[PDB]
């Protein structure tokens, strides 16, 4: 019944399916197979090299399958045909798909999403453009080949005895059409040779996702032991609904999913609000509606006061919009295909959404609610095509006495002035001219660099984009008068647009801006970006300060989704709160110069009036304002992007003359022929006569933009501030037209999203309708467009920032991708990467996902990540050595490595991954391992992994390779401005001082600081990192052949360091019967392994324990502008270990200033270090990421209440030592709660026998003193802790 | 440096450890 | 008065269905209607705000100056509140905002009852935080007796040869003389007839001012002798103000050798003055309605409570924890959003 | 009904040394 | 004795019955 | 058998650090099984006076 | 602007580690970029005797900070002049620093030193110490300049 | 059989503050079959005096 | 004007109130300036121009 | 090596 | 030791200023 044996058998059968005839053994930690490749052999043969048997090494291997190389068997990867053993199911979805195929004659090249275009055996010029489009927009990426996923689906279907529809259509396709394409393992983005249709990889990805969701819903259903899901009092089947969705969305996947994702969310938001009895969970916090101190009592049912209101016209139109939206999508899907099916269950359920009650305390409804929001996860990353369009000024709304545009501009200008004053109040000010040449590195994270720079390295020329290299090369030219007085509105100067994908929606466009525009923007906008980062403000409408109103930046500060968003649960639990959410459409489009830009410019202009006495190299501030924003600089600018092309015949190009055939500078796609201008394109373009495509090349189709840009340095602040103005106008108008009906209690502004918590003083339908009409009338006259179909106005349901709450309980939606990925990634560090995915899977399972399927997915992924990526090394007689010889007789062979799945459950430091089989939130560590093996209950769980330890080879990791083999030829010309006067002082000397600059500072020394900074900048660039990756194979060979099968479990540590193994010095007792009363919690959709933890231990109701000494060091280091991105606390402590702690404040100030730390941070760090050295122990605690995941953030652990309740420890211990105890205590108590053990208090015990006390004293003394290193650093033993340890335990 | 032990050695004395557990219980 | 200022006012006939000077007697003639009026007043006139902690350097320079030593105050300075404790603080402030109708009591849960440090700190704080004088009371008798026992336990738990103590004949708590000057502790035992041990000791708590919007309740409440008529600026209002009980508590603390705690309270005094100035402003300006208790019924609550008479409304009793007193002493109530029903209340009343 | 106490490294070393001799 | 999911499931069914 | 409040001794017996006596040494120790049997003997002797 | 030798404050202001206070707190701080401008204002007001006077800022924060107010009240009576010939301070600032010095002189006192209060109740109206030191002379009075350098 | 009004034991002041009765655990409890039979016995004995 | 005068963001000065509760019925400052002259009286217009 | 007082002998070579 | 180094480098800093 243990998961460790079932998963082992599962993955074993998957491995034997993937590689037939495998010699895989469960009891061995690794396996090695050979693979043969002929691609290098051919290219060697064309140089006339002589080889032995050519295709024989193919034919003899594929057929007989018994040839051996140095005794190690050689196998070939299994064919596409036999992945599902040739079974068929004649599924209707297959004919639905093949009916949706389209010939090339119906091409619309400007399509956002590609349709199901057929692939012909012969070639044509338009098919080249189709191939070019498909290669880019149809990439899967990810980290695991799709065939491995298909094998896993087949095996798990065999295990669970159920047949997903996705596997059915998969088998139906492969039974006749054989391979879809070819994918390489060394680089998964090499998809090539499309066989049948250009949209096949989308089919495979969607079918695997659908099968994963079908498995997950069935296993989660079995966990709760329910027979069917429930809607009201009616039974419903989830797999039926999922198949019903899947069959309909298949004609045109991306478009249908994008147009259909909204009604499903609206139904979930609107479910159960109008029921006569309502079940709510009590929650109580502070007076403010954004208090974060909630606590939960119990459930109750209450009558609904709002029941009579739901006969309103507004709700009827809201429902009717969604019925039209579902029906038009169904009609389009039926028309494109050859089917007459529809969505009967969903339209049946939509008919009575209001009156059917919602039951948060019944899992049959909560699972359904969570599943409907997670359905949309089958069309990830939504790559799309975008077109360049100008500003079209004619449709802009002119200000007239019937609108509110001038009022919006005036109020937003007043808000800029007020916010600037508020930022000045918080000692945040604009940059000073003394800081002009050093603050340019402080650009916001949404910024982008316009011009890429060229670097010579020693030999090779390369290009780079990141701010550091471009600035360090050409920063002095940024402010020069030549670059200031130029405008980007002609052919000679222009800027290009980029694009980045998003997980579900269409690809988002971004703007690249030259640094000469960004820096003047930064000069003014830096203090406001700094100031608005703070949290915890008051959001009452009658409060003067506007700092707390903006929620931008007030997200993920705690780090837990459930913890920081508790106001949603609190407001949804309150019957007296009415919540309103306005959803705008094309917000960034409607920020015009009539309403937004001019008032903002005026706010900045009369903002800098008190600073008019300052000058910047002759220029004054109001000239810098025009430098940052102005015509030809930000507004009224030309922009380049995707080309525009038109449909013509072939021979029309032949009748053209050479004036229309002149090819310009701009590049054109593969399958399109050039043409001079767009005018001749309009003359020649013919619609019915599709034979060829032509694209203009003279630059007449660039975009003219006079609208707010997403790449600017103040986009979020401006957007939220504009929304503040809009909300002020909305409140003013609703107060004026309908006095006293609606009172605003809280207003919330983040991005384009707006939220209101208000009190409604009436239940009459006609008053509510007039109020809603007034709101929509006001927002319409204001210039924007507000959709009445998405705008939400509800008593009991609250949504913000993709977070949903219904009746005081958390309804999670899961959008975490598992198969695909946003961009291609290369795994520099396998172990940290697997750590990252297991951390993300913790979040996924915390969002309602099944725990066992998560374990199975990690069990799969832990085996195949390291495979296929080692090369130019061969193994013979258990010895690794370089690839054969110069004989070139076995040159075509490579070695592939397969890891034991159970390596997922062996701790870090033992070459493994720190996951725990009992629950994923517990981190394996050596002490945790020995504790688990000493527990008698876990033996059956721990039995297989007992024999798998001490067999794991070292993991692939290119990150620790650090050498000097990347000498650059380009130099740091701007160094004369980057170096602090501390650095600038020690380079004017005639090398006399050079010989006395012998402090142990390492690479940060005068005469070498510039080179080391440049070197680090290159190592930030991956295209520069790729040069040193060649030599890492030899070091990996050294790591392999230096490995010895031995487990060390060194519970000691480096004497400067302390870890959680320290608690293993003492024995641990469990006594006392604690209270068994269960606690309440809002998230009622968890796995039982997590549910037991959330019930035994309540939610966190306080701040976590005080930050560590390293945390304080990092916070102090977060004050230096130029070194925050270059200095961590580890870098400081590494220098300190050689420098020593026995120094005065002046010594440390001088040392830090020499290390490019500015003198104020130097003084602060020196004083704090002196205080810590004099007062406390000062040892840094190393933790294995424990208590750092998503779920542990929400538990009542690692807090002072937790220590006071659950822990009793001797008083002789120090604060760092008791913290090291406390983390182990949290881990142990979490593990005991997970196993269902009785709740008992835990104590650390020290016995009366003398010999144990002698060893404890010896160990503590050797731990607190770094032995012979006391000579190196001359640390005075007169520090309080070490001097006090003389007779602590005597 | 530090104490020295091994899982290999601990596997033989696991039953002694269990006996000590039972005795303390 | 915008409706009366148009240019057609010279030939307009006005009709009114209601009158503003509503008789407050007709509201209180409903039999057994005290709790309903209290609930209506709370729902109508109570504002909302937040709680502000003082500057943490005060405790750093006055309470934890000596690192090598540890006491009860040093232990409880580093603690942090929870949600339920904040709710208890809210209950304490709600009881404070109504002088006589709401009273407090202590929970019987063990744990905190056996902890000495919390009991001592609460015993010290509650004598300055609450009022049990000769006009109105905020506490039950059991809570006062428990606080007296806690202060007795704190005042002599660790005494040496420098601090001479002379006991009394009765053997009751606080019946001893302490210090070199023989300070008498008998004044700090609770006595509801005269209120020696609390904020009502030798001060004027209530007055009467003749012109009031409502004639049934024209009392004027002033905690610790604050005549808060003007607007409050927290940085300047309480620079040089003091009252009798605080001075006597400081004298006892310095007499008994508790110098650090005396310094802490001396530094914390202006904040303690400002909180009560705000509370008196809130009581005297925001909670004035016909639902407020009449003067004739207000002056008889304490005699009925001390005499065991139940011919009128029994005041509501609430329960709070021990550490909630210490957490309340370090929090001040600053109103940030006044109630929405202030300007609509008289019409509803009529 | 329970897992019982957890021994330190020193107790395990003493047990191993006693078993050895 | 060996661990099983049965007792954890029993406890969560008990608390859901309490909720009902 | 129940222990007293653990913070009773933190304010009176080991409140002043850097000073060590007999009480400070014996504070924080935990008895073995034999000492618990001895405490049981103490209580049995107390329950029967003579 | 030059700073004195740190060894002075090392040997005389934080000579013992186990005890902290206002001066020990303030001796570890460092000035930000904004406060050097205030120091420049102090010196510019000092160079011109009566033509330029100064006043304290009004924003909260430091006004509720005890240690900063205490050390400023101690320093100001020695740093500034309010004598009978010329003055550098507004009367409000002089009164504020007198109140700060009053708060400093008796924030924490024991039985070793005794205080006898005067009849007026004004700040600094008491006698302190074994010798019965009169503290009334440090209250500001612009007609004589008793509390400052004049 | 009619139960007493629930508002007697506990009174509410605001949305987050309520008073607690002394017999909450007994009020929240529910009878079993045998206890119901015993209650019927009590009432039958009350309604016939001797 | 009454609210502005009684709001004191600096050190508080002495104020003496009169028998009536009318606004501006107090004497402020050390010089004891009478503030009753600024209350509106349309017969002679003391509080404003003229 | 347990006592801190033995360390200063090592410090003094 | 760092004392003479500290003095020399701070003298360099002072003369550069």
């Amino acid at each position: 019944v243990a998961i460790t044996v079932q998963g082992a058998q599962l993955i074993k059968r998957v491995v034997e399916r993937f590689y037939p005839g495998i010699a895989f053994n469960i009891n061995e930690g690794a396996c090695y197979i050979y693979k043969f490749s002929d691609h290098i052999r051919r290219i060697r043969m064309k140089h006339g090299t002589k080889y032995r048997r050519q295709a024989e090494e193919i034919i003899r291997n594929i057929s007989l399958r018994k040839e051996r190389l140095y005794g190690i068997p050689v196998l070939d990867e299994v064919e596409w045909k036999y992945v599902f053993d040739g079974q068929t199911f004649q599924s209707y979805a297959f004919e639905v798909y093949v009916n949706s195929i389209l010939p090339w004659s119906e091409l619309d090249p400007e399509e956002e999403f590609l349709r199901n275009y057929r692939v012909s055996r012969e070639m044509t010029e338009v098919e080249k453009f189709i191939e070019f489009r498909a290669k880019n927009e149809m990439q899967i990426y990810g980290d695991i080949p799709i065939k491995v996923w298909c094998c896993f689906i087949n095996e798990l279907s065999a295990e669970l005895k159920h047949v997903p529809l996705g596997m059915q259509v998969m088998a139906d396709f492969v039974n006749r059409f054989d391979s879809p394409f070819h994918q390489g393992n060394r680089d998964l983005s090499n998809l090539e040779d499309f066989q049948v249709a250009y949209t096949t990889p989308l089919l495979f990805e969607m079918c695997c996702m659908e099968s994963i969701l079908e498995f997950n819903i069935k296993m989660r259903m079995r966990e709760e032991e329910i027979s069917a899901l429930e809607f009201g009092d009616m039974k419903v089947d989830p797999v039926g609904l999922l198949r019903e969705f899947f069959i309909l969305c298949l004609p045109h996947p991306k478009k249908i999913n994008n147009v259909l994702r909204a009604p499903y969310s609206w139904f979930v938001k609107m479910w159960g609000v109008g029921a006569d009895p309502i079940v709510v969970l009590q929650s109580t916090a502070g007076d403010d509606r954004n208090s974060k101190d909630v606590f939960y009592d119990k459930f109750r049912t209450e009558p609904n006061r709002y029941k009579a209101l739901f006969r309103s016209s507004f709700y009827n139109e809201s429902r009717r919009m969604n019925e039209e939206k579902i029906l038009e999508a169904v009609k389009y899907s039926q028309k494109l295909g050859s089917h007459d099916r529809r969505l009967p269950l969903f339209e049946k359920m939509l008919k009575t959404v209001y009156t059917t009650p919602f039951y948060p305390h019944k899992s049959s409804n909560m699972i359904l609610a969570s599943f409907l929001l997670s359905i949309q996860t089958i069309t990830g990353y939504g790559r799309a095509w975008v077109k360049n369009v100008s500003t079209e000024f004619d449709k802009q709304l002119k200000p007239n006495p019937s609108n509110l545009v001038q009022d919006v501009s005036d109020l937003t200008r007043e808000f800029f002035k007020q916010a600037y004053v508020e930022a000045k109040e918080r000692r945040e000010e604009i940059v000073k001219p003394e800081d002009l040449y050093t603050s340019m590195l402080r650009l916001a994270r949404n910024t982008s660099s316009g011009f890429s720079t060229e670097i010579y390295v020693k030999l090779i020329k390369i290009n780079s984009r990141i701010k550091a290299l471009v600035i360090f090369t050409k920063g002095h030219t940024v402010f020069t008068d030549e670059e200031l007085h130029k405008k980007y509105n002609s052919v000679e100067l222009y800027q290009t647009k980029g694009s980045r994908d998003v997980p579900i929606k269409a690809t988002r466009t971004i703007y690249s801006i030259n640094l000469s525009v960004l820096v003047p923007q930064l000069i003014v906008t830096l203090p406001l970006n700094e100031y608005f980062s703070r949290v915890g403000g008051i959001t009452s409408p009658d409060y003067k300060k506007i700092g707390g109103k903006v929620i931008v930046g007030d997200l993920e500060a705690t780090g837990s989704r459930v913890m920081d968003a508790a106001d949603c649960f609190r407001n949804s639990a309150d019957r007296d709160i009415f919540t309103i959410a306005i959803d705008y459409s094309e917000y960034d489009t409607h920020l015009t110069r009539h309403n937004f830009r001019t008032g903002m410019l005026q706010g900045i202009r009369e903002a800098m009036a008190p600073y008019r006495d300052l000058r910047y190299e002759g220029y004054t501030l109001e000239q810098i304002i025009d430098f940052g924003y102005g015509e030809g600089r930000v507004a009224n600018t030309l922009w380049n992007g995707k080309r525009r092309l038109f449909k013509t015949t072939f021979d029309a190009y032949i009748r053209l003359d050479e004036s229309e055939r002149d090819k310009g500078s701009f590049k054109v796609p593969k399958g399109v022929l050039p043409v001079s201008s767009v005018d001749v394109a309009n003359r020649i373009a013919v619609d019915k006569g599709f034979d060829t495509l032509i694209a203009a090349t003279d630059g007449s189709d660039l975009a003219l933009i006079d609208t707010h840009l997403s790449g600017e340095n103040s986009t979020l602040i401006a957007n939220s501030m504009h929304n503040m103005a809009i909300g002020t106008l909305m409140q003013r108008e609703v107060g004026r037209e309908q006095p006293g009906v609606l009172t605003f209690l809280s207003e919330q502004y983040v991005g384009d999203d707006t939220l209101f918590y208000t009190k409604l003083h009436t239940t009459d339908t006609k008053v509510f309708d007039k109020v809603a009409a007034s709101i929509f009338d006001t927002v319409a006259k204001c210039g924007h467009e507000a959709s009445p179909s998405k705008t939400m106005m509800t008593p009991y349901s609250v949504e913000k920032t993709q977070t949903h709450a219904k009746q005081g309980c958390y309804v999670p939606q899961d959008r975490m991708m598992i198969i695909s990925s946003e961009r291609r990634k290369d795994i520099e560090d396998v172990q940290g990467y697997v750590r990252s995915q297991v951390q993300t899977m913790i979040t996924k399972v915390s969002r309602g996902f099944c725990h066992d399927l998560a374990q199975l997915i990690l069990m799969l992924k832990t085996t195949f990540i390291g495979a296929w990526k080692m090369k130019r090394t061969i193994k013979e007689d258990a010895m690794y050595r370089d690839r054969k010889f110069d004989s070139n007789d076995e040159d075509g062979f490579t070695l592939i490595q397969i890891r034991n799945p159970l390596a997922l459950y062996v701790p870090i430091g033992w070459n493994g991954y720190g996951a725990h089989p009992a629950a994923l939130n517990i981190v394996m560590t050596e002490e945790m391992y020995v504790d688990s093996i000493m527990i008698s209950k876990l033996d059956e769980i721990m039995a297989p992994i007992r024999r798998i330890v001490h067999d794991i080879p070292p993991c692939w990791n290119e990150t620790q390779g650090d050498k000097r083999g990347l000498i650059s030829a380009t130099k740091m010309s701007f160094f004369s401005k980057m170096a602090r006067p501390a650095v600038q002082a020690a380079l004017s000397d005639p090398q006399i001082i050079n010989l006395v600059e012998e402090l142990p500072l390492g690479e940060f020394s005068p005469g070498r600081i510039s080179r080391t900074m440049m070197h680090s900048a290159l190592l930030k660039e991956s295209s520069a990192r790729t040069l040193l990756s060649s030599g890492y194979e030899l070091e990996y060979q050294k790591a392999l052949n230096s490995w010895i099968t031995q487990v060390s479990m060194r519970l000691g540590e480096e004497s400067g360091v302390i870890s959680t193994s320290y608690a293993k010095l003492f024995d641990v007792y469990f006594e006392g019967e604690l209270d068994g009363a269960p606690h309440m919690f809002p998230d009622q959709n968890l796995s039982p392994q997590f549910y037991i933890q959330k019930m035994m231990i309540g939610p966190r109701v306080s701040s976590r324990v005080r930050n560590s000494y390293v945390d304080r060091i990092d916070v102090i280091l977060r004050k230096d502008v130029v070194m925050r991105g270059f200095i961590t606390a580890n870098t400081i402590l590494n220098v300190i270990e050689k420098l020593g702690t026995n120094h005065s404040v002046g010594d440390l100030v001088t040392v830090f200033t020499l290390m490019n730390i500015e003198t104020r941070v130097a003084e602060e760090l020196a004083e704090y270090m002196t205080s810590e050295k004099i007062r406390f122990d000062a040892l840094k605690l190393l933790k294995k990421g424990i208590a750092g995941d998503e779920f542990t953030m929400s538990l009542n652990v690692a807090t002072q209440d937790f220590i006071d309740t659950y822990l009793a420890y001797p008083y002789q211990l120090t604060k760092t030592e008791v913290d090291a105890i406390s983390l182990y205590c949290t881990q142990m108590i979490m593990l005991r709660a997970a196993l269902g053990l009785p709740k008992k208090k835990m104590k650390i015990v020290v016995t009366d026998d003398a010999k144990k006390r002698y060893k404890i004293r010896l160990q503590r003394f050797r731990t607190h003193v770094p032995k012979i290193k006391v000579l190196k650093k001359l640390i005075d033993p007169n520090r309080m802790t070490v001097r006090n340890l003389e007779n602590q335990f005597v | 440096s530090g104490p020295l032990l091994s899982v290999f050695a601990l596997q033989e004395i696991m039953q002694k450890v269990r006996q000590v557990q039972a005795d303390y219980m | 008065q915008e409706v009366l200022t148009d240019f057609r006012r010279q030939d307009t006939i006005w009709v009114l269905a209601l009158q503003l000077p509503v008789n407050p007697q007709v509201v209180w003639d409903v039999p057994r209607s005290s709790i309903a009026n209290l609930i209506m007043n709370i729902a109508t006139c109570l504002p909302t705000g937040e709680y502000i902690a003082p500057n943490p350097r005060i405790s750093s320079i006055t309470l934890t100056q000596r690192i090598t030593t540890t006491g009860p105050f040093a232990i409880l300075t580093g603690s942090t509140p929870t949600a339920q404790q904040l709710n208890d603080v809210r209950k304490i402030y709600l009881a404070l905002m109504f002088p006589g109708q709401i009273i407090l009591d202590l929970k019987i849960d063990p744990g905190e009852r056996m902890d000495p440090a919390v009991r001592m700190v609460a015993g010290v704080v509650g004598h300055l935080l609450f009022t049990a004088g000769g006009r109105f009371t905020n506490l039950t008798q059991n809570m006062a007796r428990q606080l007296d026992i806690a202060l007795n336990d704190y005042l002599l738990y660790m005494y040496n040869t420098r601090v001479q103590v002379n006991y009394g004949p009765t053997g009751e708590p606080l019946d001893f003389q302490i210090g070199r000057n023989q300070y008498d502790c008998n004044v700090f035992r609770a006595d509801f007839a005269t209120g020696t041990g609390y904020n009502g000791w030798a001060t004027i708590d209530v007055e009467y001012r003749e012109p009031a919007p409502y004639v049934h309740a024209q009392r004027y409440i002033r905690y610790c002798g604050i005549d808060s008529r003007e607007l409050i600026n927290p940085t300047t209002y309480g620079i040089g103000m003091t009252y009798h009980c605080y001075n006597e508590m400081l004298r006892m603390l310095v007499a008994a050798g508790k110098d650090s705690e005396a310094a802490y309270f001396r530094s914390m005094l202006p904040f303690h003055m400002v909180r009560f100035a705000r509370i008196n402003q809130i009581i005297n300006e925001d909670l004035h309605s016909v639902f407020s208790l009449p003067d004739d019924m207000f002056n008889a609550l304490l005699p009925d409570l001390i005499a065991g008479a139940h011919q009128n409304a029994d005041p509501v009793v609430l329960d709070v924890s021990w550490i909630s007193l210490w957490f309340a002493f370090n929090r001040s109530f600053e109103p940030t959003h006044r109630n929405e029903m202030l300007e609509v209340a008289p019409l509803i009343e009529s | 009904s329970d897992s019982g106490p957890l021994l330190s490294v020193f107790a395990l070393q003493e047990i191993m040394q006693k078993v050895r001799q």
